[PDB]
């Protein structure tokens, strides 16, 4: 068969990730710029929210140096790709788990809803990436929202997970931290409570 | 803003670590035990961040100057140099690549690395770069050394940088090290070895490049990374 | 006093490099155009000193403390030991070893080295030590970093320590130097080959000792050092 | 045949041996004993001498950069091989070229006939080993002195030497440096006036 | 009282078998599922007992003798002999060697073994000696037999002898087992086929030794055994 | 790299262990000196304690051929390793779980503390390989006691566990059996609850 | 290690390069444009010098059949290499040793000034290129001027070649031919007075 050059395969990101991707969290000083947890300025259009979790391991226990990208649709469904601290809004961020409470957070607004290749919506949603010490290839997963069951119940991706139980790992429980709407999205990377990880 | 207008090769999970390797023992309890779940990719998947308007710092590139405190870091000087191209070979420009190392020493700046081996107070241990318009990219560093670790009694990481490669879509973004020619601690690391193929940890090894080396000044590695191959998308809904 | 009492195999000098090996460019010049006089061994050449009453420091065969300036040297911990043996199988015990190095990064503390890589504070560059009474020594060290040289436009030496051996006589005395097991430099370096065959060229390469490593500390290469064998006289004056 | 474990082969010293074997002349600190070029204390038995030499490569210039190993028998023609900075005399001592003057000296006393394995004396000799920058394995010679002549005319390994021309290249000339007797023995590597080198 | 003056070569656990081995069914629920824990040696697991004053039976050794009721058992004689060193090749001198087994038919002298085949009333399938001053130990018994056990529907052991041995520490302290040169059972085995590495296999396959064997008497075999490298402490706390 | 004689691999003890190493259990006569399950005499120094224990696999279902080896030192903190059944203490000792109940016990006294290589104190505790039908190699672990909580705290070998939960596996309670001081300490092999093991 | 496309390897231009690179002295007609031994039309800035020399061989022979190719930068210490027959000055020229007497000779202005790699300034120089039979791979060189002796002490090429006395090998000296400003360069290929020749 025709076979291509191989992909150059993945490592762990170590548990020292921080002094590459999250340089204030590793214990040193910041470049003029850094791309971090904060996606939207105060002005951005749409619903602006905190979101936060904890990430687990096939113990219980918390997973407390891992690294997290984020990437999802503006207020308006639109992928913001050109990245800069300027902008009103990015699509992308990366966020990591403090080392006390193993807890990240990112600061955004709801993305709106976008279509996928045969022009279904999907629910509102945001694609996130986890890496850290002992993951050998990081983990695609995506954020859903519990305030938004109809979109959530005809997602065509959602849709994909054969068992109903599976796609609850998958929905974001909306709270308030600070009196803010916020939604926690803990992670379980096994056992009981598995959250769902995609190939694709 | 972005649009989907193109297909990645599906990836070859045999040839990249699986997520169990229990010889690296913290993948034991930090690997899925249900099965991936395979989706088609859409918009959410064959988009991503380009970083061209991203403001560089004039050494971002360069850890031999980013850490500056009075003095020039102690060791191995080397450019880490290569090329950025997809599985079809195209180049992949504009594309952001990061890497971060420990000094010397075998040391991380990082308040978690306890090693003994010290510090160096030069030496921060990050970098940045774009690659060109023809998906070159380098950087200008100190060889880092072996870095022991409490995995087995007497495990030792080979010399290593590790590497973050944005590439054209999140499903192209990947982690990785870069390991130099030759190490004989490359066979004996677990890590390493989550590779189950000793073809794909080839893929892993920079090659001393003495052609791209700056005489009476600092040698050179070659290191090239080959990100999915991109497509244009055909015979979609019809 | 010493006594003439043992004869020492001939030198194979097609084993040794030669003396005129003109791509290591400072030995066209510095080459006898002379053969060598072949003598026999007498009381002169059988004997050498014994430096089992030297006065060692304690730190003498240790580079990490015996330039201590107030903090240990940056680099690669390494333990470089290894047994002293004849051609015959024989330990040469009580021998002296010496050896000196540049620092992690190639630079030598010399004042003729003008490198412009940083020298260290703590790191001086010599050791010294007698083998035990088994023919065993040991130094604790950092691994040198690769040296630029003003020989071609290019050219580096490979990370190498410098040695010197007494043996039992000054027929046995050598110095040589030990390379690192895997660095791609060696076979690029016109004094490494200055050796013509390429199995005495492996005979100088120190191979990684993961047994001799200390855990979480430093890690550890092997190098063997053979001397001419040494005999009894026989049947001679009859 | 029978074949031995081969012998490790040589290397050159390099420039900066004196780093290793020379401290003071690297530039650096010197450790509480050093093997260096004074075999005599005042005390000593014999008649006390300097022996000083300059180096010559084959194009003429000096070679500045040469390490020099000696070994002789004392006065009363004994090797004193149990090597200690306390002794009255070592027979053993080490030298090297200033970088300036290129000059080497040793403070000796001249030694006294030792016969070779046959029981024919040999005229009084230093044994030396010359290694330096270009040297790949080090050069072995003889300095025997002028003012003894009648036993340097019956040493059986000056008559080793085919050409009578050729002894003369190992004849050190007996001089005075500030009043004392001394013995210049120069050594030119290469080509006119080139030093006899032994293999033993 | 013992001293920690010592340091033994890490184990390689791929060498060893791994814990889960499915194939030998009980090791799925008798292996951890969390990774070892790695600790630094210390006087805890570098010393270990000295068995020299422990009192032997004068027959403690010889199977043929040590359950005598009025007979000798049946099967075939054999000394079982070989040395105990360590991987430096250091011989293991005054060590405790242990060994039991079936009897000729396959049958163990334990109340759980319930297979058909018959006990032997002289024969009780025990043994036990001290390597002696260079590092040997010998026994004499009788050749067991294949062993049916429940496992697979029709899985066998091939003929064996189980072995532990102390060495100069618990971290030395090893039990195994050992098999007879040619036995065809022996590629069957799950419990054998726990060791992964062909060559490891072929470590615990005892030899036909004719040279040790009595004329019109007894054969014999030899197994000699390695355990874990010993040295000395070398540049600890400083 | 240098490679050296591999070690001799390990197998299972398998069932059948107590004819070659525990001879009562098997059902079968004992010789004139065996070594055993009584490190100590009750003559000897130190607080004399029972210890006792059930092995449990990962169904939770008890392991009853298991064999143990301990080690440990004398109330002074002293490891004995002259091992003679006539000695007041014993370092070295062996049990079994037996075949009805899967209970082991040992009959011994509290060991001292002893330093490790760095010279910090350990917590007082005894060193354990078990072995058993299923068991390729053995499990090390370690026994500490839970009225030790101020030096468990300080343990340099516990404090390289690095879940405090896990911890917990290895320290022994307290209880009294007919007047005498006891603790009890099980071992999970496998599943909730997994007894940390050991590698050195 | 990488490895590139090897060079094409060099090969003697043999004793008929002259019928290819110097057509004249091949016996031959010249074509419409040749490049030549002129490098300043009588109207270029700068000081106007004849060159001349003679090419000996290890025997002290004259090398008849050389060819040499020469660079320079004009007067004001710039390269020109738009090279064009009709430019008052072309930065490049061409000569060759007459078979009869074996001299070269060149008509060209004194170069300027030109700076290193690392900004310091070089003495005045040409570089030549020197071919022949015999000459398996082009031999480089420099000519310098003795009248520029203060620029010359400074050179960081100079300074390169180890000993002095090889320095005096690159220095032109000037004279008067025919009321003219001359300098005579003349190279040893080989043995007393040997040219230095430079790898680059
Ligand atoms: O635990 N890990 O994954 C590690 C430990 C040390 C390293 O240098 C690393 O790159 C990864
Ligand atoms: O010129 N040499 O011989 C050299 C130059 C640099 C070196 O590090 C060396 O060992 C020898
Ligand atoms: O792996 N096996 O099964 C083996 C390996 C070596 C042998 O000699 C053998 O009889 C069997
Ligand atoms: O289950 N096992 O482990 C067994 C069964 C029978 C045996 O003879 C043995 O050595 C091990
Ligand atoms: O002497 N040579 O160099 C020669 C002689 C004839 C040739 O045709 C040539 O190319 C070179
Ligand atoms: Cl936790
Ligand atoms: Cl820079
Ligand atoms: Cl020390
Ligand atoms: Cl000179
Ligand atoms: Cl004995
Ligand atoms: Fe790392
Ligand atoms: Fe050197
Ligand atoms: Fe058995
Ligand atoms: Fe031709």
């Amino acid at each position: 068969p025709i076979e291509l050059l191989p992909e150059t395969p993945s490592q762990t990101a170590g548990p020292y990730v921080h002094i590459g991707l999250a340089l204030e969290a590793a214990g040193n000083p910041t470049r003029d710029q850094e791309i971090w947890n904060r996606l939207a300025k105060p002005d951005a259009p749409g619903e602006h929210i905190l979101l936060l979790g904890q990430v687990y391991d096939g113990n219980g226990h918390l997973v407390r140096d891992s690294f997290l990208e984020v990437w999802q649709a503006d207020a308006n469904g639109e992928y913001q790709d050109a990245y800069n601290l300027e902008n009103a809004f990015n699509s992308f961020g990366r966020t990591a788990t403090t080392f006390d409470a193993g807890e990240w957070t990112l600061h955004t607004v709801k993305p709106g809803v976008v279509n996928n290749a045969a022009g279904v919506p999907m629910a509102p949603h945001i694609n996130i990436s986890l890496f850290a010490r002992g993951i050998n290839i990081h983990l695609h997963t995506r954020l859903y929202f519990d305030d938004e069951a109809q979109a959530n119940a005809k997602c065509p991706v959602l849709n994909l997970i054969e068992q109903p139980q599976r796609r609850e790992t998958l929905i974001a429980k909306r709270c308030e931290v600070d009196g803010k709407t916020a939604y926690r999205f803990d992670i379980r990377i096994q056992g009981e409570g598995e959250t769902v990880f995609f190939d694709f | 803003p972005a649009q989907d207008n193109s297909r990645f090769v599906i990836r070859d999970r045999n040839w990249h670590p699986k997520a169990l390797t229990p010889d690296y023992k913290t993948s034991i309890a930090r690997s899925p035990r249900q099965a991936l779940v395979s989706i088609p990719q859409s918009i959410s998947e064959t988009t991503g961040p380009n970083f061209s308007h991203l403001g560089f710092g004039a050494h971002d590139h360069d850890l031999l100057l980013n850490f500056n405190n009075g003095g020039l870091p102690i060791g191995e000087r080397i450019i880490v140099a290569g090329r950025v191209v997809d599985q079809y070979g195209k180049p992949v420009p504009n594309t952001l690549v990061e890497m971060w190392q420990a000094n010397a020493g075998g040391r991380y700046r990082h308040k978690n690395d306890r090693y003994l081996a010290p510090l160096d107070p030069n030496f921060g241990g990050v970098g940045r770069c774009l690659t060109d318009s023809d998906g070159y990219y380098s950087f200008r560093t100190i060889k880092p050394g072996p870095h022991p670790w409490r995995n087995g009694p007497n495990d030792w990481r080979p010399a290593h940088i590790h590497f973050g490669i944005s590439g054209p879509s999140i499903a192209t973004k990947l982690i990785t090290q870069l390991y130099f020619e030759g190490d004989p601690l490359i066979p004996m690391c677990p890590i390493v070895k989550s590779i189950a193929n000793p073809e794909a940890v080839q893929q892993l090894i920079a090659k001393l490049d003495m052609n791209n080396a700056n005489p009476m000044d600092c040698l050179a590695y070659r290191f090239d990374i080959v990100l999915r191959g991109q497509r244009k998308t055909h015979f979609e809904n019809c």
